[PDB]
């Protein structure tokens, strides 16, 4: 797992008993801004009295897990994050997935010292978070979340742990159950409106349950008034689905499924119940194994008021198998982030065609022997997930999810054989999507399912109007046929290093070169200084901050094979070529002529250049090289394609056989990675 | 001359809808926070020279 | 325990208010700084430095400098100053060559006359000089690269092994 803010539990735990007592956090403040910004700031009327204490402070016996952690530990505090409370809910109905999420050997009597942590899926990582156990109270008891016996804690420092990677508490205010569900299982959310239920729904919650997937649903809201519904179910509100049975109650067989609502008190009314004789028209022995009689906020209802009640239904499976075949897959999974930025990559949907050729594109090879005939049709099943990464910290900002959505296009026959392939704006003007997502919804995910023919195809990720900036990720699911995968393509370069001797060289370069050395003959870092900014202010595209001496010295000391200070004709003929082709490229990729790389841009001007990357690291390289607006200059990008060349350069070599490692003492290895 | 170095650098229908929707973020009115919980919500109980100072 | 206090009470009042430092802030204060105190020689922090200084100094990865990454920056930067002035003998307002060994050794680093050599090439200017801004940026990622192998020499042999991947994301950094 991939630690958090990159700090770590157990150099922290040690970082104790040598240090003196209880742990505060540097990362996430105890102060009143870990809290909200508007609605719950700093000073609307709402936020006074509120207390940070730690568990031993109100209370004698301070547990961490008592009588299992279980579901009614859960129950809301004075926060609408119902949606990923009551995905906590469904969580502890597996015990061994709880396990990822909750370290259950956690106490405060082994080596305790008040830090806690906790695993979250995290678009597309695991993630390992840490809080302090601290906790917003008000008069006695707690006010954000809180157990059935108020000396259990776990449930309110896992809360903690959500908002911490969410900005803080307020931010967590309202969302969709799924969003809950796969940051705890990085799983596959399908939903079902419950005005059009398939078939064999019922059979599908049972399926899904065994299965141990997650379920939970809830009565939408229309505009314009009032929250309770006469029955006594929570409008707006978020459920868990926990318990699917079909049991003949005498007379004829009875759809009933069991719920519960994360107030943890206020069960449904009228029909079937808790309360209710009709509990006397069923058998006692499955009966006494499977209904209580108390309220918890959990009960049972027929599958048809739940089907008349409830508008949605999320549900999360731990594989991209779906519910409605009944046997297991194999699967490959892609992944690739991208962002939207206004002027540059943020395009808009296909309504709007003047933009939405300056999204992110995706090449998508669904492959022949994928194949299957299965359901009907021929064809490649796969599964594309667009997800905002991010979304709930820019509440404070006052932005929240928004419109987002996917098309595929097929690539035509004749760009097949090519790695520059990019869609036209023309292109789109003349060519219908081949497949696309079901709408665009502002959820934080979408993903649906499709079957295409084998051949490749483009993805196109936006929103649904433009010039909305926002980050996001995809997961590409591909189904596979098992003699293949566990194939990991890495990290590689690919130099062109060619072209010694006079037979290559040319007499142009050859006049030309004696021309701008001049006296000193071979060409110095300040004389190649001089050289890039005449070209800087001769090429009307190409925005430059200017090329630094710093950068200059660093190309000649690149192609300085003899040694020597300066720059030669052979070493000055490869640096030309090299600063010839890092044009082409920037040329050729720069699609808006902006005379800048952006994000999406960068990562396909490394593609052309010959290095392949991880997202991990296309991400660090634009974070260093890049200008606030997420963009790349003539001389950065130099820089970058440089510092690369070397890097790689220097690896090779340096492990000439492939061993995929190195090895360095300590002054040479300061010596590369400051210099030479 | 210079000139001439950097010449060398490269001489010189169909409408398909897509339709959108909106769905309620959950939670996001308060009538859906608990009331017992509802209760608490009221109630009640010069810039960079100390910088300089560092170097003389 | 007294001064950090007296210290975080003001790094608030120009880290804006995402709470981070930016490089174009950090850039900002630094330019600031300096023309205070003319008697160090530079031609300024352009931005591209400041840059790999927050790249270098950013360690959570939150693309900025937080509290406690400001603060070790700082810090160094403050050791380093002293050192500016007490081994720039002649009062040139740059360490000059036969200035450097002496100033570095001092900052804990440790170094043969070739690596010398080198930084000299790659840092100073012509004469062999070096300006205040390049010293800085300078020993900003010598004590990077520095603590980064450390976080390596487990079994403390001064001899660390590293993937493709370890090795960019350590170097991909100036
Ligand atoms: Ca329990
Ligand atoms: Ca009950
Ligand atoms: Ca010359
Ligand atoms: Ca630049
Ligand atoms: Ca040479
Ligand atoms: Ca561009
Ligand atoms: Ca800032
Ligand atoms: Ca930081
Ligand atoms: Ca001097
Ligand atoms: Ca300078």
């Amino acid at each position: 797992a991939i630690k958090y803010l990159n700090q770590d539990y157990e150099t922290l735990r040690n970082e104790c008993l040598e240090a003196g007592a209880l742990f505060q956090d540097p990362s996430f403040p105890a102060l009143p801004s870990s809290l909200g910004f508007k609605e719950l700031g700093p000073y609307s009327s709402k936020t006074r009295g509120i207390e940070w204490k730690r568990p031993t402070e109100i209370c004698a016996d301070p547990q961490f897990i008592i009588g299992g952690a279980t579901r009614t530990d859960i129950c809301q505090g004075a926060l609408g994050d119902s949606w990923l409370l009551a995905a906590i809910a469904s969580l502890t109905l597996n015990e061994e997935i709880l396990a990822r999420v909750v370290p259950l050997d956690q106490s405060f009597q082994e080596n305790y010292a008040g830090i806690f942590h906790f695993q979250f899926w995290q678009y597309g990582e695991w993630v390992e978070v840490v809080v302090d156990d601290r906790l917003p109270t008000k008069d006695g008891e707690l006010l954000f979340v809180h157990s059935a016996e108020g000396s259990e804690f776990w449930s309110a420092l896992l809360e903690k742990a959500y908002a911490k990677i969410n900005g803080c508490y307020e931010a967590l205010s309202g969302g969709a159950t799924t969003e809950g569900f796969e940051d705890f299982t990085g799983g596959i959310a399908e939903w079902y409106e419950l005005r059009k239920p398939p078939p064999n729904l019922f059979k599908i919650i049972q399926k899904a349950l065994e299965k141990g997937s997650l379920l939970g649903c809830s009565i939408d809201i229309t505009s314009a008034s009032e929250a309770v519904t006469y029955q006594k179910l929570v409008k707006g509100h978020a459920y868990s689905v926990t318990g699917a049975e079909e049991v003949e109650s005498s007379g004829s067989l009875q759809k009933l499924i069991r719920i519960r609502n994360p107030w943890g008190q206020v069960e449904w009314t009228g029909k079937w119940n808790d309360n209710c004789p009709s509990w006397n028209t069923v058998d006692p022995e499955v009966r006494a194994n499977l209904t209580e009689r108390q309220e918890d906020g959990e009960f049972w209802m027929s599958f048809s008021d739940f089907l008349r009640h409830y508008s949605r239904l999320e549900i999360c499976n731990l594989t991209p198998d779906t519910l409605t075949c009944d046997s297991y897959k194999k699967w490959k999974l892609t992944k690739m982030d991208g962002n939207w930025r206004r002027g540059s990559t943020a395009g808009g949907c296909r309504n709007y065609p003047n933009t939405f050729w300056m999204n992110p594109q995706y090449l998508i090879k669904l492959e022949e022997e994928d194949e299957d005939d299965e359901d009907g049709e021929r064809g490649c099943t796969f599964l594309v997930g667009l997800i905002q990464k991010h979304r709930r910290r820019q509440r404070k900002m006052g932005e929240d999810m928004h419109t987002i959505g996917f098309g595929i296009y097929e690539v035509p026959e004749e760009l097949t054989g090519q790695t520059n392939i990019h869609l036209s704006k023309n292109f789109f003007l003349t060519t219908r999507a081949r497949e696309r997502s079901d709408t665009f919804i502002n959820l934080r995910e979408v993903l649906n399912r499709f079957k295409l023919p084998p051949g490749e195809y483009v993805l196109v990720p936006s929103t649904f109007e433009p010039h909305k900036n926002g980050d996001f990720c995809i997961r590409v699911f591909s189904e596979k046929k098992a003699d293949y995968q566990t194939v990991d393509d890495e990290i590689e370069a690919n130099i062109e290093e060619i072209e010694a001797n006079e037979e290559d060289i040319g007499d142009g370069f050859r006049r030309l070169f004696a021309q701008l050395a001049g006296e000193d003959a071979e060409i110095s870092a300040f004389e190649l200084q001089t050289i890039l900014r005449r070209v800087l202010a001769k090429r009307e595209d190409i925005k430059s901050d200017g090329f630094s001496i710093e950068t200059c010295k660093i190309m000649v000391d690149m192609l300085d094979e003899d040694g020597s200070g300066k720059l030669g004709l052979k070493e000055f003929y490869i640096l030309w070529t090299k600063i010839q082709k890092y044009q082409k490229i920037y040329r050729e990729i720069d699609v808006d002529r902006s005379g800048t790389m952006n994000s999406y841009e960068m990562r396909k001007a490394l593609e052309e250049a010959g290095f392949k990357l991880p997202c991990q690291l296309h991400q660090v390289i634009v974070a260093r090289f890049a200008d606030d607006e997420l963009i790349i200059d003539f001389d950065n990008f130099v820089r970058c394609l440089v510092r690369l060349e070397i890097l790689f350069k220097i690896f090779k070599q340096l492990d000439p056989e492939n061993t995929g490692t190195i090895q360095l003492d300590l002054i040479s290895w300061l010596s590369f990675s400051v210099l030479g | 001359a210079l000139d001439d170095l950097i010449d060398t650098l490269g001489e010189c229908v169909v409408l398909d809808p897509m339709d959108s929707t909106y769905l309620e973020a959950l939670g996001i009115k308060e009538g859906t926070i608990p009331p017992e919980y509802r209760k608490l919500l009221e109630k009640n109980e010069h810039a960079i020279d100390a910088l300089s100072s560092d170097f003389t | 325990s007294e001064e950090e206090r007296q210290f975080r009470k003001l790094f608030v009042q120009l880290a804006g208010d995402d709470m981070e430092v930016s490089a174009t802030e950090l850039m900002n204060i630094l330019n600031k700084v300096v023309t205070r105190h003319p008697d160090l020689k530079t031609d300024g922090f352009g931005i591209d430095t400041c840059r790999s200084m927050v790249a270098v100094m950013d360690s959570d990865t939150t693309g900025k400098l937080g509290f406690e990454e400001f603060k070790y920056l700082w810090n160094n930067i403050k050791k380093w100053q002293g050192i500016y002035k007490r081994f720039d003998t002649d009062r040139s307002g740059t360490i000059g060559s036969n200035e450097l060994p002496g100033a570095f050794e001092a900052a804990g680093f440790h170094l043969n006359q070739h690596i010398y050599s080198m930084i000299i090439r790659r840092y100073s200017d012509e004469t062999g000089n070096m300006d205040f801004d390049n010293f800085i940026s300078c020993l900003v990622r010598l004590d990077a690269m520095f603590r980064a192998f450390r976080s390596l020499d487990k079994n403390g042999t001064g001899q660390i092994q590293v993937n493709i991947q370890e090795w960019l994301q350590l170097t991909m950094y100036s």
